[PDB]
């Protein structure tokens, strides 16, 4: 007959607590608007969003 | 711009990264003035 798999009985979830936010909304909503000729790049890492 | 480094041993390890948005063209090793070296 066909096969079978052992059904899980729990769930493991691990994350890094007390981590600051990425505050991406403040970067997009800025008064200084760039130009397509001199566009910049900002890297978001080690934060929550 | 990626850059690896090693202090002990031949294999290297990641050190840092940097974004510039431009293409690097040339490089040069300046001489050392001393009285008392290979690269
Ligand atoms: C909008 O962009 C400007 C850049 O033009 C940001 O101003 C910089 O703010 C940081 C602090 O977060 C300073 O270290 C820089 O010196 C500032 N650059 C300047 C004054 O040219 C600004 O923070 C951004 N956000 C807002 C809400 O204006």
């Amino acid at each position: 007959l066909s096969g079978f798999t052992v059904k899980p009985v729990a769930t493991v979830y691990r994350r890094i607590p007390n981590l600051p936010d990425c505050d991406i909304d403040n970067w997009l909503n800025n008064v200084s608007v760039p130009s397509p000729l001199n566009w910049e790049r900002r890297i978001f890492s080690n934060c929550n969003f | 711009f990626y850059a690896y480094y090693a202090d002990v041993g031949m294999p290297t390890t990641f050190l840092f990264s940097l974004y510039l948005g431009t293409i690097l063209s040339h490089y040069y090793v300046m001489p050392l003035t001393c009285n008392a070296l290979e690269y």
